[PDB]
C-alpha cells in the first residue's frame, strides 16, 4: 500500500499514511530505555533508570533527567542528541517567555510550542522527523502537579500517570490497574509506584544507584533530582 | 486443521511446536482449540544468563579464580546458545596458552571480544508475534 | 531549507490530485464530529474518547474559539490542526486592526482557504489532513462553514466529518431540517453523534459548542452530561 | 544514471563538459595561423540555402583593434564570451591606458569558463582561436569549454580539425609568409569543402602589427579565391 | 552505483567515490617530484603538448616572492585556487606587512577546499599543487589532495607513474638535505626522468623547473634557464 | 529466508537449511564431520545460523595488503621467468583496490604482452603494463590536465 | 540617583535613595535602584531609567539562560561582562549609571563599577550618582580598610544621608540591601 | 533501497545508514585513545609510517583549541581539521561575551549541537569524525569528554577510538583514574599504544604524547616526547 517516495519523504500513502512518523515511534525503541511518570496529590515523580557498561563511565554525565527550570524538570526518550537539541530549545523557549512576559511559563504552553515545532519538523519534506520523545513536569496555579508528555508527531498531551516506550505499554496495563480502584496519592506512595511499576515489569530488583528519581511537590516547589542515598531509603522502604 | 478440528477427542495426545517466526501460520493454527497455548522464549536475563554461565562453567576445568560478574556485565542480549560458544571460545582460545586450568582473564578477553563479533554478526534478530 | 521547494502534487493522467485524495482519506479517517445551524445559532459537536483511562479531557480541547462570537471544530490529525489554528487565531486579529471590528464568519473561511490553497501548491510540503467545521453568529443570522483539504469551502445547516459521515449525514438529512431550537439542534446532534459512538457515552466521551447569536459558548461537561443523561 | 551534472566520472572527470567537448566536433572548421609577418585565419560558413544570406554569417569578428578571434559549434553561447571579453578589454584600457595584451583576454574568459551549477548553468560548448598583435607581435591561441588553454601556431577546430591538423603540420614551418600561409590555408579548406570555392563559403581573419585593422574585406577575398 | 551520485552520500563502506574519482583525476597530470634540502627547496615539472606547434602546456607558476607552486589536473580550479591564493599572499603581506607562514596558509587551503567536499550538488578541487617556500624556519615542501589533507615532505611527487620518482626518491633523499641547489636540480630530473618510457628525452622545452632558497626569491626556470642544468648529465642506462 | 508468503519458492530449500539447523539443534551427533561453509556476501542470512554447532568463527576476508600482495603475486610469478628486477614495492603501492586475483590477472598479462614483446624473460615494465592494463578500465584521453 | 555598593568579608552591601524627578517636578516619592538579577547578584542604577531597565532585563534573560545552562551558579565577573559589552556597544545612545556587585560561591563578595563610557573595574568600593559629588571628599577619608557587615551599613547611611541633604535630586528614603552567603536582605531605613 | 541516500531520511528499522557508515569509517583510522588522571588529562595517538612518506611530525591528529583545551582526533582527517576551526572560534565566542575558559561541558554541548545539526539532512553529510576533548581548571578538576559522528556528547576518565578499540581500552581497567599521577600515565598510556597494535598489521608507526592538567599549570601541549622519553625504554622492554 505504498507508491513513490512516500517511504523515503514525508506524504500520505494511498491510504492516507505517512510512514515517517511511525518509523519514529520505533526509533525511540533504539535506546532500550523505560520512562515513568506518576502523578500524586500534591506531588509529581519521574523515575528511569541507566546502563553503565563501562567502568570508565562517569554516572554525573549519563544523566537522563534535565532541568530546564527552576520549577520544571523533564526527561527525554529515543536517542541522544536529538534529546539534548530538544533540551536546548526547550530552555531557550522557556527564557524567551521569561523575557517576553516576565512570569514564569506554565509549561503547558511548553508542549504546545515544542509539540508545534515537531510539526514543523514533520512538514518539510528534506528534514528529518527527529524522533525522540519528551516528558515534562512542573507546577501551576491551583492545578497542583502536571504531567505532560510530548512526541514527535507534532502533539502534545499529559495525564495521571503515563509512560512511553519499550516496555512502557504494558507498564500503562500495570498502571491502569494500580491506579484504580480509588487509589489516594501520597508522595512515598508515588514514589513507591514509581519503583514498583518499572519493577514489575522488570523485575531485576537491584541496586538505587541504576534509576534516577526526578521529583516536583508543593512543598518545595522546585525541581529535585533525588541523591541515591534517601533513594536506597524508600527502597528498604518498599522491601518489607 | 480439520484432524484438530475433530471429530475426535486429541485429549489423550500432545502437540509441541517450534519456528522462527509466529507469523506465516495463518489464523486456523492462530486459533484457540487448535493451538491452545501460545508460550515464547527470550533473551534470557543476566540471571538466567548467569545460571546457565554457571552450569556451563562447570564440565570446562578453570584456575582457582572464577568471577561470573565480570561475564554477566559484559555479555548482554546473547542467545543462551551464543553464551555457551562463548565459553567454548574461552577455552579454545585458551588452547592457544596451552594451560589446562583456564584464568577468567582470558575468557574476559576471548569471551569479551569473540563475543562483540557475534554481535556485529547479530544482524536482524528481531521478529514478529 | 535547500531552495528545492517543487510542488510535490502534480496532476494524475485524469487531473486529479494525488496526495489531496490521500488526506482527504485521512480526514475521513478522522474522529466522528457533527454540527448544526438552525433558528437562534450553531450548535458543534464533536467526540474525543481517551484510548486509555489514564487520559484527562480537562487538558487539550477540541474546540478553539476564534472569537466570543465564532467557534470552530475539525476531524482529522490535531497535530495539523493546532497549527492552522493558531494561524487563523493570528489572523482575524489584522482583520481587526484594521477595521476595530469582529471579522466576519465568510471572511474568515475565505483568508484561511486561501492560506490552505496556497499551502497545497507550497514547496515541497505535504497539504493539510484536517477538514474543518466553522461557527459564527454574524448580522442577526447566524453560520456554518466546511473547509477541505484542496482549500475549497461550502456552507450547510448540519453536516458530519470523519468515519461514516455519508451515513450520519443522509440520518441528519431525514431526521434534522428546517430550523429548530439549540435544544432540538443539540439533540439530534447527541443522536448522530450517538450512533458510531461506542457502547457508553459519558460527558468526556463527546464535546458540544454552542453559537448563539449572543456569541459562541463552550459548554463544559457539566451541562453536556447535563442534557445529555437522559442521552436523546 | 542521473547525477547532479556536477560528478566527475570513475576514470574521470565532469560528464556534460566531456561530452561538450564533443559538442564542437560537429560545428563549422576554421584554420587559423600565427607568423612573424601576422596572424591569418580562416572558416568555413558552411552554407545550405540560397534563402541563406552570406553576409548574415560571420564565425569571425573582431574583439578589439588588435584582437581576432574565431568560433565553433554554437553561436549565441559565444555572443556572451564575445561581448563581455570586449568589455574586459576596454576596461583593461580604462586602468591602464594600453592595450590589453591578447594572451590575457584567454585567462580573462577561462578563468570565467566554468561558473555553472545550480545552488549557490550549462557549460558552454563553442570553441575559440584568439588572434592579434601584442607587444611580441602575432599570437595565435585556442581555447576550449573546460578552460584549458594552449598557444598554437596553426590551429584547426571543428569537423575537419583532425585532418586539417595533420595536413597542417605537414606543410607549416616557421619561415612562412602572409599570403603563403593564406593560401596554403585555403588550400585545405578548399578540400574539407563539400561544395566549390566561392566568395561567399569563406571568411578570412588577418591581423599583422602595422597591416590594420583588418579584419579583412572581400574582393580582396575574391582575388585570392583565383589566386590558386 | 548509484550510491555515488552526488558527494552527500557515504558508500556502504564509508568512502565517497567523488573524492576518489578526484584523486584519478589528479594521477593523470603530467608528473612533478618537489624537493628541498636543509636549507634550499626545488620542485620540477614536466608539460605535456597536443601537438608539434602548440605550446607545451606549463606547470610551475610563480604566486609570491618566498613562494610558488607547481600544479595538475583542471586549469580552472587551478588558477582560481592561485587567485585566492594571490589573495592570501597579499592579505598578510598588506595588514601585516609580512609574507605568510606556509603552514597556516595552506590551512586556509584546507578550509577554501573542504566546504565544497560535502555540500549537495558540489565537488572537489582536481589539484596537483606542490607548495614551496620560507619562513623563518626555512624550507618547506607540501602536497595537497581533493580530500583536503596536506603532507609535510622532504620530496613527494604526482601524475603518472610518479611512484617510481618516490622509489628513485628513498635511496638518494637522505642526502639530498645536503648539498646544494646544482646538483639537488639533477636529482629532481634524476627523479623525473624515470616517469618517462625510456625511449625520450628530457629535453629543454618540455620541462619546466624552479627553485627557491633562504635568501633565494622563487623564480621560475625553463628553456636557457634549465640548459645549465640539463646539461652534465649521464644518460639513463638500457 | 525471504519474509512472508506468498511465495518462497526455496522455502523448501531453506526449510532443509533449518533441517541442517535441526541436525545440529535437535540431535547432537553431528559432534564429528566438522562442515564448513562460504559466502561471498553476508548480507542475507538465517539469525539463527549463530552457535557453535552452527556458524560459530566468522572471520572477515579483507583485500590483501601490498605486502601480502606482492607476495602472493610472487607466488603466482615465481615459476615464470622474471628479469631479475623488480621492485615489488612499487607495484605494491601501485595495487589499489586490488584483489589478489587481479594481481593473478596481472601476472597473466605479463606473460600475454610477454609474448607479443618476443622478450625471453618478463620485466618491470611489463608488470607495471599489465596493471594498467586490467585496473583501472579505460579510456577518456590525456588533456585538460597538462 | 545617588548609589554605594561596598564589599566586606563575608559579602557586599549596596543602598540607594528613592527620589527620582525631572526638573522641578517630584515624580516618585520612592524608587528602587536595586534590581535583582539573579539570587546572588544586584545592580544599582542611574542616569535614564527606561535605558537601565531594558539593559537590566536583557542581561536578566541571558544570564538567567547562560546559569540554567551551566547547572551553577554565576560569577559577578560574568554578570558585569555583559553589561560592559552592552553599554560599550551603545555607548553613543544610553547613559550608564550601573554599578554591579554580589556575593559569589567561589570569590564570595566582589563589586564592580560601569561608568557611562562602558568600561568595567572592580574597587573596594564603588559610588555613582549625582549626588555622590560632594561625597567623594567625606567618604574618601570616612572610609576604613576591614568593615565589618555592620560599619558598612552604618557607613553607607551616613554617607547616603549627607547626599540627600545636600543634592536637590538625591532625597526621598533609604533603601539598604545586604548580600552574604545567609541570603540577601534588605530594609528601609530614615532618620 | 534508497533507505540508505538521505540522511533526512528514515529507514524500516527506524535509523539512518548514513550516521553507521560514517561511524564504521571513522573505525578504520589508526588508534588514538586517552585518559584522565588525578591532576590532569593525558591525550595519546599512534601515528602511521606507511611508505617513507615524507616528514615527522606533520598532520598531527593532536590539536591545540583554546590555552587549557585541545583536540586528539580520528576518522576522516579533512572534517576533524573543520571542527577545530568550528570548537577554536566557539571558544573565541565564549571569551569575547565572558572572558574566562570555556567549561568543557558547554564547549562538547555546541560541537555536538553541529554534528548532530548536519545529521539531519540532505544537503550536508554525516561527520567523519570522532575525537576526544580534554582540560583541566582549579576550580573544576580533570574533565574529559568522548564525541561520537551522532553528536552524543557525555565523558569518561578514559577512552578508545581507532581500529583497535575494545581490547585497548580492556586492560585500561588497570590503569587507576585517581591514584596514578600523569607523569606516570604518560609511560602507561605509551605501554598500551606500543603493546598493542601488532607490528605486523603497519610495519611502522610512531608514538604522539599530548598533555593538559595541573603539571603544566592548565597549559595544554605536547608533552615533549623528548622529554623522559619513557614510551621507547619501558615500551621497548614491556613487549615481555
Amino acid at each position: 500500500s505504498s507508491a513513490g517516495f512516500d517511504r523515503h519523504i514525508t506524504i500520505f500513502s494511498p491510504e492516507g499514511r505517512l510512514y515517517q512518523v511511525e518509523y519514529a515511534f520505533k526509533a525511540i525503541n533504539q535506546g532500550g530505555l523505560t520512562s515513568v511518570a506518576v502523578r500524586g496529590k500534591d506531588c509529581a515523580v519521574i523515575v528511569t533508570q541507566k546502563k553503565v557498561p563501562d567502568k570508565l563511565l562517569d554516572s554525573s554525565t549519563v544523566t537522563h533527567l534535565f532541568k530546564i527550570t527552576e520549577n520544571i524538570g523533564c526527561v527525554m526518550t529515543g536517542m541522544t542528541a536529538d534529546s539534548r537539541s530538544q533540551v536546548q530549545r526547550a530552555r531557550y523557549e522557556a527564557a524567551n517567555w521569561k523575557y517576553k512576559y516576565g512570569y514564569e511559563i506554565p509549561v503547558d504552553m511548553l508542549c504546545k510550542r515544542i509539540a508545534d515545532i515537531s510539526q514543523v519538523y514533520t512538514q518539510n519534506a528534506e528534514m528529518r522527523p527527529l524522533g525522540c520523545c519528551m516528558i515534562l513536569i512542573g507546577i501551576d496555579e491551583e492545578q497542583g502537579p502536571q504531567v505532560y508528555k510530548c512526541d514527535p508527531a507534532g502533539y502534545y498531551c499529559g495525564f495521571k500517570a503515563t509512560a512511553a516506550g519499550v516496555k512502557q505499554t504494558e507498564s500503562t496495563s500495570f498502571l491502569e490497574k494500580k491506579v484504580k480502584k480509588k487509589f489516594d496519592w501520597t508522595f512515598e506512595q508515588t514514589v513507591e509506584t514509581a519503583i514498583t511499576c518499572l519493577s514489575t515489569v522488570l523485575s531485576i530488583d537491584f541496586k538505587p544507584s541504576e534509576i534516577e528519581v526526578g521529583v516536583v511537590t508543593v512543598e518545595n516547589p522546585k525541581f529535585r533530582i533525588l541523591t541515591e542515598a534517601e533513594i536506597d531509603a524508600h527502597l528498604v522502604a518498599l522491601a518489607e | 486443521l480439520n484432524q484438530m478440528d475433530g471429530f475426535d477427542t486429541l485429549h489423550r495426545v500432545k502437540m509441541i511446536m517450534a519456528t522462527n517466526r509466529p507469523d506465516t501460520l495463518d489464523p486456523a493454527l492462530l486459533r484457540p482449540g487448535r493451538l491452545d497455548r501460545k508460550i515464547h522464549i527470550d533473551l534470557p536475563n543476566e540471571q538466567a544468563r548467569l545460571d546457565i554461565l554457571k552450569i556451563h562453567a562447570g564440565p570446562i576445568t578453570k584456575h582457582g579464580e572464577i568471577d561470573y560478574e565480570a561475564i554477566v556485565k559484559l555479555s548482554d542480549g546473547f542467545n543462551g546458545a551464543d553464551l555457551r560458544n562463548v565459553c567454548t571460545e574461552a577455552g579454545m582460545f585458551a588452547i592457544r596458552a596451552d594451560h589446562d586450568f583456564v584464568v577468567q582473564e582470558d575468557f574476559m578477553k576471548a569471551v569479551r571480544k569473540v563475543a562483540d563479533s557475534k554481535k556485529l554478526e547479530s544482524k536482524l534478530d528481531y521478529k514478529p508475534v | 531549507e535547500r531552495g528545492y521547494s517543487f510542488s510535490l502534487t502534480t496532476f494524475s493522467p485524469s487531473g486529479k490530485l494525488v496526495q489531496i485524495e490521500y488526506a482527504l482519506a485521512a480526514v475521513a479517517g478522522g474522529a466522528p464530529s457533527v454540527g448544526i445551524k438552525a433558528a437562534n445559532g450553531v450548535v458543534l459537536a464533536t467526540e474525543k474518547k481517551q484510548k486509555s483511562i489514564l487520559y484527562d479531557e480537562r487538558s487539550v480541547h477540541k474546540v478553539e474559539p476564534i472569537t466570543k462570537h465564532i467557534g470552530l471544530v475539525y476531524s482529522g490529525m490535531g497535530p495539523d490542526y493546532r497549527v492552522l489554528v493558531h494561524r487563523a487565531r493570528k489572523l482575524a486579529q489584522q482583520y481587526y486592526l484594521v477595521y476595530q471590528e469582529p471579522i466576519p464568519t465568510a471572511q474568515l473561511v475565505q483568508r484561511v482557504a486561501s492560506v490552505m490553497q496556497e499551502y497545497t501548491q507550497s514547496g515541497g510540503v505535504r497539504p493539510f489532513g484536517v477538514s474543518l467545521l466553522i461557527c459564527g453568529w454574524n448580522e442577526g443570522r447566524p453560520y456554518l462553514f466546511q473547509s477541505d483539504p484542496s482549500g475549497a469551502y461550502f456552507a450547510w445547516k448540519a453536516t458530519a466529518m470523519g468515519k461514516n459521515y455519508v451515513n450520519g449525514k443522509t440520518f441528519l438529512e431525514k431526521r434534522y431540517n428546517e430550523d429548530l431550537e439549540l435544544e432540538d439542534a443539540i439533540h439530534t446532534a447527541i443522536l448522530t453523534l450517538k450512533e458510531s459512538f461506542e457502547g457508553q457515552m459519558t460527558e468526556d466521551n463527546i464535546e458540544v459548542g454552542i453559537c448563539n447569536e449572543a456569541g459562541f459558548r463552550r459548554l463544559t461537561p457539566t451541562e453536556v452530561k447535563d442534557y445529555l443523561a437522559a442521552i436523546a | 544514471y542521473d547525477r547532479g551534472v556536477n560528478t566527475f566520472s570513475p576514470e574521470g572527470r565532469l560528464f556534460q563538459v566531456e561530452y561538450a567537448i564533443e559538442a564542437i566536433k560537429l560545428g563549422s572548421t576554421a584554420i587559423g595561423i600565427q607568423t612573424s609577418e601576422g596572424v591569418c585565419l580562416a572558416v568555413e560558413k558552411r552554407i545550405t540555402s540560397p534563402l541563406m544570406e552570406p553576409s548574415s554569417i560571420e564565425k569571425i569578428v573582431e574583439i578589439d583593434a588588435h584582437i581576432g578571434c574565431a568560433m565553433s559549434g554554437l553561436i549565441a553561447d559565444a555572443k556572451t564570451l564575445i561581448d563581455k571579453a570586449r568589455v574586459e578589454t576596454q576596461n583593461h584600457w580604462f586602468t591602464y591606458n594600453e592595450t590589453m595584451t591578447v594572451e590575457s583576454v584567454t585567462q580573462a574568459v577561462s578563468n570565467l569558463a566554468l561558473q555553472f551549477g545550480e545552488e549557490d548553468s550549462r557549460p558552454f560548448g563553442v570553441a575559440l582561436l584568439f588572434g592579434g598583435v601584442d607587444e611580441k607581435g602575432p599570437q595565435l591561441f585556442h581555447m576550449d569549454p573546460s578552460g584549458t588553454f594552449v598557444q598554437c601556431d596553426a590551429r584547426a577546430i571543428g569537423s575537419a580539425s583532425e585532418g586539417a591538423q595533420s595536413s597542417l603540420q605537414e606543410v607549416y614551418h616557421k619561415s612562412m609568409t602572409l599570403k603563403e600561409a593564406i593560401k596554403s590555408s585555403l588550400i585545405i579548406l578548399k578540400q574539407v569543402m563539400e561544395e566549390k570555392l566561392n566568395a561567399t563559403n569563406i571568411e578570412l581573419a588577418t591581423v599583422q602589427p602595422g597591416q590594420n585593422f583588418h579584419m579583412f574585406t572581400k574582393e580582396e577575398l575574391e582575388e585570392v579565391i583565383k589566386d590558386i | 552505483n548509484q550510491y555515488d551520485n552526488d558527494v552527500t552520500v557515504w558508500s556502504p563502506q564509508g568512502r565517497i567515490h567523488q573524492i576518489e574519482y578526484a584523486m584519478e583525476a589528479v594521477k593523470q597530470g603530467s608528473a612533478t617530484v618537489g624537493l628541498k634540502s636543509k636549507t634550499h627547496a626545488v620542485l620540477v615539472a614536466l608539460k605535456r603538448a597536443q601537438s608539434e606547434l602548440a605550446a607545451h602546456q606549463k606547470k610551475i607558476l610563480h604566486v609570491d616572492n618566498h613562494i610558488g607552486i607547481s600544479i595538475a589536473g583542471l586549469t580552472a580550479d587551478a588558477r582560481l585556487l592561485c587567485n585566492f591564493m594571490r589573495q592570501e599572499c597579499l592579505d598578510s603581506r598588506f595588514v601585516f606587512d609580512r609574507p605568510l607562514p606556509v603552514s597556516r596558509l595552506v590551512s586556509l587551503i584546507g578550509s577554501k577546499t573542504q566546504i565544497p567536499t560535502q555540500r549537495y550538488g558540489r565537488r572537489p578541487y582536481g589539484v596537483g599543487l606542490l607548495i614551496a617556500g620560507y619562513d623563518d624556519m626555512g624550507p618547506h615542501i607540501f602536497q595537497t589532495c581533493p580530500s583536503a589533507n596536506y603532507f609535510d615532505c622532504r620530496a613527494m611527487s604526482i601524475g603518472a607513474r610518479s611512484q617510481s620518482a618516490r622509489t628513485y626518491l628513498e635511496r638518494h633523499m637522505s642526502e639530498f638535505m645536503e648539498c646544494n641547489l646544482n646538483e639537488l636540480v639533477k636529482h629532481g630530473l634524476r627523479a623525473l626522468r624515470e616517469t618517462l618510457p625510456a625511449e625520450q628525452d628530457l629535453t629543454t622545452k618540455n620541462v619546466s623547473i624552479g627553485i627557491v632558497g633562504k635568501d633565494l626569491e622563487f623564480t621560475i626556470y625553463d628553456d636557457d634557464d634549465v640548459s645549465p642544468f640539463l646539461e652534465g648529465l649521464e644518460e639513463r642506462p638500457q | 529466508k525471504r519474509f512472508d508468503s506468498e511465495k518462497a519458492g526455496d522455502r523448501e530449500v531453506q526449510r532443509t537449511m533449518l533441517e541442517l539447523l535441526n541436525q545440529l539443534d535437535g540431535f547432537q551427533p553431528n559432534t564429528q564431520v566438522k562442515v564448513i561453509a562460504a559466502t561471498n556476501r553476508v548480507d542475507i542470512l538465517d539469525p539463527a545460523l549463530l552457535r557453535s554447532g552452527r556458524l560459530d568463527r566468522k572471520i572477515e576476508f579483507p583485500m590483501p595488503n601490498e605486502e601480502a600482495r606482492a607476495r602472493i603475486m610472487q607466488i603466482h610469478s615465481r615459476k615464470m621467468n622474471v628479469s631479475p628486477d623488480v621492485n615489488y614495492e612499487e607495484l605494491a603501492r601501485c595495487t589499489d583496490d586490488f584483489n589478489g586475483a587481479q594481481c593473478k590477472a596481472v601476472c597473466v598479462e605479463a606473460g600475454m604482452i610477454a609474448l607479443r614483446r618476443g622478450a625471453t624473460e618478463l620485466t618491470h615494465e611489463d608488470y607495471m603494463e599489465g596493471i594498467l592494463e586490467v585496473q583501472a578500465k579505460k579510456k577518456a584521453n590525456l588533456q585538460y590536465y597538462a | 540617583t545617588t548609589i554605594m555598593a561596598v564589599q566586606f568579608d563575608g559579602g557586599v552591601v549596596l543602598g540607594a535613595d528613592s527620589r527620582t524627578t525631572t526638573g522641578s517636578y517630584i515624580a516618585n516619592r520612592v524608587t528602587d535602584k536595586l534590581t535583582p538579577i539573579h539570587d546572588r547578584i544586584f545592580c544599582c542604577r542611574s542616569g535614564s531609567a527606561a535605558d537601565t531597565q531594558a539593559v537590566a532585563d536583557a542581561v536578566t534573560y541571558q544570564l538567567g539562560f547562560h546559569s540554567i545552562e551551566l547547572n551553577e551558579p554565576p560569577l559577578v565577573h560574568t554578570a558585569a561582562s555583559l553589561f560592559k559589552e552592552m553599554c560599550y556597544r551603545y555607548r553613543e545612545d544610553l547613559m550608564a549609571g550601573i554599578i554591579i556587585a554580589g556575593w559569589d560561591p567561589q570569590e564570595g563578595g566582589q563589586v564592580y563599577s560601569v561608568p557611562m563610557g562602558g568600561m568595567m573595574v572592580r574597587q573596594s568600593f564603588a559610588i555613582g550618582g549625582s549626588g555622590s559629588s560632594y561625597i567623594y571628599g567625606y567618604v574618601d577619608a570616612t572610609y576604613r580598610e576591614g568593615m565589618t557587615k555592620e560599619e558598612c551599613l552604618q557607613f553607607t547611611a551616613n554617607a547616603l544621608a549627607l547626599a540627600m541633604e545636600r543634592d536637590g535630586s538625591s532625597g526621598g528614603v533609604i533603601r539598604l540591601a545586604a548580600i552574604a552567603e545567609s541570603g540577601v536582605e534588605r530594609q528601609v531605613l530614615l532618620g | 533501497t534508497g533507505y540508505d541516500l538521505s540522511a533526512s531520511t528514515f529507514s524500516p528499522d527506524g535509523r539512518v545508514f548514513q550516521v553507521e557508515y560514517a561511524m564504521k569509517a571513522v573505525e578504520n583510522s589508526s588508534t588514538a585513545i586517552g585518559i584522565r588522571c588525578k591532576d590532569g588529562v593525558v591525550f595519546g595517538v599512534e601515528k602511521l609510517v606507511l611508505s617513507k612518506l615524507y616528514e615527522e611530525g606533520s598532520n598531527k591528529r593532536l590539536f591545540n583549541v583554546d590555552r587549557h583545551v585541545g583536540m586528539a582526533v580520528a576518522g576522516l582527517l579533512a572534517d576533524a581539521r573543520s571542527l577545530a576551526d568550528i570548537a577554536r572560534e566557539e571558544a573565541s565566542n565564549f571569551r569575547s561575551n565572558f572572558g574566562y575558559n570555556i567549561p568543557l561541558k558547554h564547549l562538547a554541548d555546541r560541537v555536538a549541537m553541529y554534528v548532530h545539526a548536519y545529521t539531519l539532512y540532505s544537503a550536508v553529510r554525516p561527520f567523519g569524525c570522532s575525537f576526544m576533548l580534554g582540560s583541566y581548571s582549579v576550580n573544576d578538576g580533570a574533565q574529559l569528554y568522548m564525541i561520537d559522528p551522532s553528536g552524543v556528547s557525555y565523558g569518561y576518565w578514559g577512552c578508545a577510538i581507532g581500529k583497535a578499540r575494545q581490547a585497548a581500552k580492556t586492560e585500561i581497567e588497570k590503569l587507576q583514574m585517581k591514584e596514578m599521577t600523569c607523569r606516570d600515565i604518560v609511560k602507561e598510556v605509551a605501554k598500551i599504544i606500543y603493546i598493542v597494535h601488532d607490528e605486523v598489521k603497519d610495519k611502522a608507526f610512531e608514538l604522539e604524547l599530548s598533555w593538559v592538567g595541573e603539571l603544566t599549570n592548565g597549559r595544554h601541549e605536547i608533552v615533549p616526547k623528548d622529554i623522559r622519553e619513557e614510551a621507547e625504554k619501558y615500551a621497548k622492554e614491556s613487549l615481555k
